[PDB]
């Protein structure tokens, strides 16, 4: 009940703003992503 | 390592001793005929199965669309630039992820492994 009736006045919500990250943080994710990929294929070929 | 048809009833050949003279004879069991055996040998069992995929891969295999194809590889005889490549397509082949290449062009058909 108390806890309830404090979040009437504080509020909790979730949206788009919660997902998004910085610019910075999705070029970073990125880098890490392509070098993953570059690395799998060096894997790959030296498999074949 | 193979086998001969007989030449009479056009059967299948059959190893069979000769006591006489000592050596390999494939007889017919159906019919009265015998040859003269040359290999001289019978059963050939290989467990490695190191059957060279080379001459299971057919030369049309490069009209495929879907094949991955490479410029960095030429071919050994008419050396064409283009040039399709593909994994062993087959099972039981012990552990090999090696790539077999196919020659395109039209004439050439030539597979080479590297
Ligand atoms: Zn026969
Ligand atoms: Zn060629």
């Amino acid at each position: 009940t108390v806890i309830n009736n404090w979040l009437l006045i504080e509020g909790h919500t979730i949206g788009i703003g919660d997902s998004i990250a910085d610019s910075k943080t999705y070029q970073d994710i990125q880098n890490t992503i392509k070098k993953a990929k570059q690395d799998v294929i060096e894997v790959i070929e030296k498999a074949h | 390592v193979g086998i001969r048809f007989c030449q009479e009833c056009n059967n299948m050949l059959y190893p069979k001793e000769d006591k006489e003279n000592r050596i390999l004879l494939y007889a017919c069991r159906n019919c009265d005929y015998q040859q003269e055996a040359d290999n001289s040998c019978i059963y050939v069992n290989k467990i490695t199965h190191e059957v060279d995929e080379l001459t299971q891969i057919i030369a049309d295999v490069s009209q495929d669309p879907t094949l991955p194809r490479t410029e960095d590889h030429p071919c050994q005889k008419c050396g064409h630039k283009e040039a399709v490549f593909f994994q062993s397509h087959s099972a039981r082949a012990e552990d090999a992820m090696r790539l077999y290449y196919v020659c395109t062009a039209p004439h050439c058909g030539h597979r080479w492994t590297e």
